[PDB]
């Protein structure tokens, strides 16, 4: 028997098997540094996908931006809605763009002891809100 | 029976036992170029000698000028004469050369200003065979020494073709006259029966610590091992000698290494007196383990009780250097402070004497073959083998010196492995069993898996553990062993009128218990019998009835003026104890120590002395 | 034995150490040269973002071949849009100082 | 009388059409022992020995205890017991594993991963070895502290949202991190073969810092420091 053989038999013997997969997201505990690592994923599927909408209909779409931005103002919204709007294209670049300067720092092999995830967790968290509000605000 | 399946594996050698004593006899004999299967119950690391704290003995003279020869002296007066000379040379002498080759096998063992191999003080241990002062032989992993060991046994075994039967509870030793043929086993994962053949059969399962009802030891520490041989019809050996570790957490009884005692720890009483140096002058409080726990549970039954019901004793860290403690010993430092809430650093750890080791097992010579008692004399049982705290060379005698045991098991695992390479080579044709072998382990397993009775395993287990506790404790006494020995006898009978839950094939845990409970009786009526018919205090072992070390000789006096005792009529002599399975009745012999060396004119025999530190 | 996967990894924080000084510096400095650097960057960066994505979530060799082809056929056309806006449109500085003030 | 509630999770696959669920037991904390093993051992004893887990040391020091409690992955026998009463104890078998029964999990894989990242020293010519010691500074010896310790509970390995999900291909943090514990292992010459073992995106590469194991680790070991550490050699190693 090998390391290799043994996984390999391993598989065999649990998917022919009438045995049950233990809970996982059912019953783990959700913490701060867990739950900001599925929005990092989240954030960055909506930013590239707002990007690829961008390019892809620069392609397929009509028109010049100018005549787009025209048909924007043609729904006359209240300066709070398009707050609004700007305020959800802000947030999750910004959150993305603070915590990837954390990710980045960790993979500077600095800043990962359990009470740090949490400081620091906190720092980018609270850096998101404050330059979210601060570039909807131009 | 027609109900189960049958597996037959076929092997040029097995071993039972994943411990380091299993596992360094396990993967040498592969290295050796053996078709080896190791049969465990548990995986490899979850094996006790992870447990191990303290420390691995070798004279390498890396802290001071060292002779093995002194480690010699030590291991044979420490084990009050009744430790078998020509297995203690062997040991003592490989010593150096087996932890070297640990520290090759890369086992991350603690350094010093040269970087070599550290060593520190531990208990009992002297120079100049007991002259020079304090001896620094003890190669420490800090503290988790054990569990280094352990992991890199098991991880350079890897590196060899043994076949690892991970979870699998041996039941008995397959056996056609006299000789060993392997094991019949149950597969804990599927229930099955497999019956493992081999040329050669090694013996690593380890002590019976859950015998009693406080220990150190895990809650597989079952003597298994001890059973198979002794449902063999095969003798036990010196099974009354139980070794008491001083220091043990008084809750659920885990343990305070004998290193605190070497790094500078005293311990102190209800008055705070340094009370060790009231017994012990040359060693105090680092002194023998079969002296100090004695002197420690004299404490309790004196009145000077230390504790909230002034029934334990307690360990001083308080004045050690925190700088140490992070450093040397980092292990305690956490289960102190889990298991009773205590800070190493400012308050003392509440310590209790409980049971540790055990000294007897599998009567073994110095190669490691296991021995029958034929005709007043030895008989080597061929293809059988036992080694580690399972075995009984007796190289730790009545009472066995700290951190020889870790010692034990990688010098005599290694020797069991050399005489299988040497008697016979691989690819010598093994030995075919009967169609209906093992057929009543196999019995054995259904009787007692559709038990119908009145009294559960887990009843059973604490009526068994308690009364070894009260009677076979630290001091024994005619009366008390007497009322034990009957008591013991009593839960025997017992043991059919036990009623099982689980009916499982899968994991049943609640089946491997009880065969546990049968293997754990089975060592229990030959400790409380051995102790009630030695008539001495002989180190561990210490009737209150018989304070006397009785020898062949009174060795207080000159040895020209008296004429030996003869040996039925004296008491320096290995207890072999048998039990019939039905009746459940001890009946038992004696056979004599070892006295001669490996060679005299390189290691001379220590002759019997007075015996305190 | 080449070490291909572990380059790979040094890619990714390098283009993400670039994207990250792109966006003040296409703040301060909105030239045509940063339009395509900032293309450049964004629709590499995501697509080895969403690469990662697929090698965790995409099990089975049949269908993890066919989400990295429609992966790499979207990000070229992301990369030529872009480009494309930049060349033939007001460029995506230009285009997003237009947005802002609205 | 201070009873405590204690739900668990039970599967027994010697029962046909018998599919997992819970089952709570009622226990007196005052006739019971402070940790949570000590009441999955008080109620197999006592209330039903059919409650089949691992358990050896009862210590924390032989990695059977492994299983998650309340949400987290630790040792049975270092989680001592909520004495909140109006709170009810969850236990749980390792999470996303193959349930052998009751709280008991197939580890087969997680060790055969182990085997393969050969945890053992390995010189380019030991022809000498066995008879002399290697010599090691003390400095070189703290470099080890942290990353031996490890008991190989697989609590860390099991906590990992990637080993969830890619558990057949990628190592794990429990693995991974006694990859490192033999990298800076000063003794050992393979360093440089040792990184290009983890040459394929899923080895290493599906680690994504997400820190599960780091904060779960019973032991309180760190594992994703040390698998960062990797990364950084798997980036500035030469030939
Ligand atoms: C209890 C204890 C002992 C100890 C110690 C600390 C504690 C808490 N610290 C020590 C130390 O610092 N230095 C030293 O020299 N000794 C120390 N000790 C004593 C020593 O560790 C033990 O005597 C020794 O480790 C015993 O090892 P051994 O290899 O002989 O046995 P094991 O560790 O208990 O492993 C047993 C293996 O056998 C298998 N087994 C058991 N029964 C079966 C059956 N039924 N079928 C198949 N396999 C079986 C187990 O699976 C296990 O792997
Ligand atoms: C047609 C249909 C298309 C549908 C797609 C919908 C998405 C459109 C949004 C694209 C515009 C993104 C710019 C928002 C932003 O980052 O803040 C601008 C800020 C204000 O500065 P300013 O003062 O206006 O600019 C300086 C000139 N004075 O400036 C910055 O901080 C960013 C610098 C500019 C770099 C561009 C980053 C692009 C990020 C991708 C976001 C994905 C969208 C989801
Ligand atoms: C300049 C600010 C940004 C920084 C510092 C940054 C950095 C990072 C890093 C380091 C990662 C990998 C996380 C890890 O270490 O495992 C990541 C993920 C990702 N990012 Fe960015 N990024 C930025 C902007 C963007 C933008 C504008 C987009 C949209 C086009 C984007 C899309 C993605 C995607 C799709 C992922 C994959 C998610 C994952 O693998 O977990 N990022 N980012
Ligand atoms: O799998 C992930 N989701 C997940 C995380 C926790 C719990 C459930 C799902 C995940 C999230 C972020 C980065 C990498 C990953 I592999
Ligand atoms: S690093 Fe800690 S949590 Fe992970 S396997 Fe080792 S002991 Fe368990
Ligand atoms: S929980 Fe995870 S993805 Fe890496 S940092 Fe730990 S293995
Ligand atoms: S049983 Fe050994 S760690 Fe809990």
């Amino acid at each position: 028997t090998t390391a290799k053989e043994e996984m390999e038999r391993f598989w065999n013997k649990n998917l022919g098997s009438n045995r049950p997969l233990s809970p996982h997201i059912t019953i783990y505990r959700w913490s701060l540094p867990m739950a900001m690592s599925i929005c990092h994923r989240g954030t960055g599927i909506a930013l590239s996908a707002g990007v690829s909408l961008f390019g892809l209909s620069a392609l397929l779409l009509p028109g010049n931006f100018e005549s787009h931005l025209e048909l924007v103002k043609s729904l006359c919204l209240g300066p709070t809605l398009i707050y609004t709007a700007k305020f959800g294209i802000v947030f999750p670049l910004m959150y993305h763009t603070w915590n990837g300067i954390r990710h980045l720092i960790w993979d500077l092999g600095k800043g990962l002891t359990i009470p740090q995830l949490t400081q620091s967790g906190v720092v980018v968290l609270i850096l998101t809100v404050l330059s979210s509000v601060g570039l909807a605000a131009m | 029976s027609t109900q189960y399946p049958v597996v037959d594996h076929e092997f040029d050698a097995v071993v039972v036992g994943a411990g380091g004593a299993g596992l360094r006899a396990a993967f040498g004999l592969s290295e050796a170029g053996f078709n080896t299967a190791c049969v465990t119950k548990l995986f490899p690391t979850r094996s006790h000698t992870v447990a191990a704290q303290g420390g691995i003995n070798a004279a390498l003279g890396n802290m001071e000028e060292d002779n093995w020869r002194w480690h010699f002296y030590d291991t044979v007066k420490g084990s009050d004469w009744l430790g078998d000379q020509d297995a203690i040379h062997y040991m003592t002498e490989q010593a150096p050369a087996s932890v070297v080759e640990l520290e090759n096998y890369g086992m991350p063992f603690s350094r010093t200003e040269d970087g070599k191999i550290y060593q520190r003080a531990f208990g009992g241990q002297s120079l100049k065979f007991g002259k020079g002062g304090q001896a620094h032989r003890c190669c420490c992993v800090a503290d988790r020494t054990g569990h280094s060991l352990l992991h890199t046994l098991y991880g350079r075994s890897l590196r060899y073709d043994t076949s690892y039967f991970v979870e699998y509870f041996a039941l008995d030793l397959l056996m056609e006259n006299g000789e060993c043929r392997g094991v019949i086993a149950l597969c804990i994962e599927d229930g099955s029966i497999h019956r493992i053949r081999a040329r050669n059969t090694v013996v690593a399962t380890g002590g019976y610590g859950r015998t009693y009802f406080s220990c150190t030891s895990a809650h597989t520490s079952t003597g298994d091992g001890t059973a198979m041989v002794t449902r063999a019809g095969l003798p036990c050996q010196d099974l009354e000698f139980v070794q008491f570790h001083p220091t043990g957490i008084y809750g659920a009884g885990c343990l305070i290494t004998e290193g605190c005692r070497g790094e500078g720890g005293i311990l102190i009483n209800s008055q705070g007196e340094r009370f060790m140096e009231r017994y012990a002058p040359v060693a105090k409080d680092l002194a023998s383990r079969d002296v100090v726990s004695r002197s420690m549970t004299l404490e309790i039954r004196e009145g000077r009780g230390c504790g909230p019901e002034k029934d334990h004793v307690y360990l001083q860290l308080h004045h050690l250097p925190p700088e140490q403690l992070a450093v040397r010993l980092p292990g305690i430092s956490e289960t102190a402070m889990i298991f009773a809430g205590v800070d190493v650093t400012k308050e003392p750890i509440p310590v209790l004497p409980t049971v540790h080791y055990n000294m007897g097992g599998i009567p073994t010579n110095y190669k490691g073959q296991v021995l029958r008692h034929v005709n007043g004399q030895d008989q080597v049982v061929p293809g059988l083998y036992a080694c580690g705290e399972a075995a009984c060379a007796s190289v730790h005698g009545a009472n066995r010196l700290g951190a020889n045991s870790l010692l034990d098991l990688v010098v005599f695992g290694r020797a069991c492995a050399l005489s299988i390479a040497e008697s016979c080579r691989p690819g010598d044709k093994v030995p075919s069993i009967k169609p209906n072998a093992g057929e009543e382990s196999v019995m054995n397993l259904d009787k007692l898996r559709f038990a119908n009775g009145t009294i559960r395993t887990s009843e059973l287990r604490l009526s068994m553990q308690k009364s070894m506790q009260s009677h076979a404790a630290v001091f024994r006494v005619g009366s008390v062993l007497q009322e034990g020995c009957e008591k013991i006898l009593r839960l025997y009978g017992d043991l059919q009128h036990l009623k099982t839950f689980d009916r499982g094939m899968v994991w049943n845990t609640d089946l491997v218990e009880t065969l546990e409970l049968q293997n754990l009786m089975l060592c229990a009526l030959q400790t409380i019998y051995g102790a009630e018919a030695r008539k001495e205090s002989r180190g561990a072992h210490a009737r209150e009835d018989f304070k006397e070390r009785v020898d062949e000789y009174d060795y207080s006096k000159p040895i020209q003026g008296q004429q030996k005792k003869p040996f039925q009529e004296h008491w320096r002599k290995h207890t072999l104890s048998y039990v019939d399975v039905k009746t459940g009745k001890v009946s038992l012999e004696y056979r004599p120590v070892i006295d001669k060396t490996l060679n005299e004119a390189d290691c001379a025999t220590v002759p019997p002395a007075i015996r305190s530190y | 034995s080449s070490k291909a996967a572990s380059l790979h990894w040094t890619g990714e924080r390098v283009v993400s150490v670039l994207l990250l000084g792109l966006l003040p510096a296409a703040y301060l400095n909105p030239c045509s040269a940063m339009d395509y650097s900032l293309a450049a960057a964004l629709t590499l960066h995501g697509h080895w973002g969403i690469g990662q994505v697929v090698t965790d979530y995409v099990r089975g060799d049949a269908l993890q071949k066919a989400a990295k082809a429609g992966l790499l056929a979207l990000s070229a056309f992301t990369f030529a849009g872009l480009c494309y806006f930049n060349y033939h449109d007001v460029g995506i500085c230009k285009a997003v100082a237009m947005l802002w003030k609205l | 009388p201070r009873i405590k509630k204690f739900a668990i999770y039970r599967w027994d696959p010697d029962k046909t059409g018998d599919k997992p669920h819970m089952q709570t037991y009622e226990i007196d904390l005052n006739n019971c022992g402070p940790m949570v093993l000590d009441a999955l051992i008080k109620i197999k004893n006592e209330i039903d020995s059919t409650l089949t887990f691992r358990r050896s040391c009862r210590e924390g020091i032989c990695g059977s205890c492994a299983m998650n409690i309340n949400g987290g992955n630790t040792l049975a026998c270092t989680r001592r017991i909520d004495t909140n009463l109006d709170k009810v104890s969850k236990i749980y078998p390792l999470p996303h594993m193959y349930v052998i029964k009751d709280l008991v999990p197939d580890l087969s894989n997680f060790y055969a991963q182990y085997k393969s990242i050969e945890p053992y020293l390995k010189k380019k010519d030991e022809s000498q070895e066995g008879k002399q010691q290697y010599l090691q500074s003390i400095e070189e010896r703290e470099k080890l502290d942290g990353l031996y310790e490890c008991i190989l509970c697989a609590c860390c390995s099991t906590s990992c949202p990637s080993y969830w999900w890619n558990g057949d291909k990628y190592l794990g943090p429990a693995v991974l991190m006694q990859a490192y514990r033999w990298m800076i292992d000063s003794r050992d010459d393979f360093t440089e073969e040792r990184l290009a073992k983890l040459q394929d995106p899923f080895s290493l590469y599906r680690c994504h810092t997400i820190m599960n194991c780091t904060g779960t680790c019973p032991k309180g070991l760190n594992p994703g420091k040390a698998i960062a550490e990797i990364k950084k050699m798997m980036a500035t190693y030469k030939e």
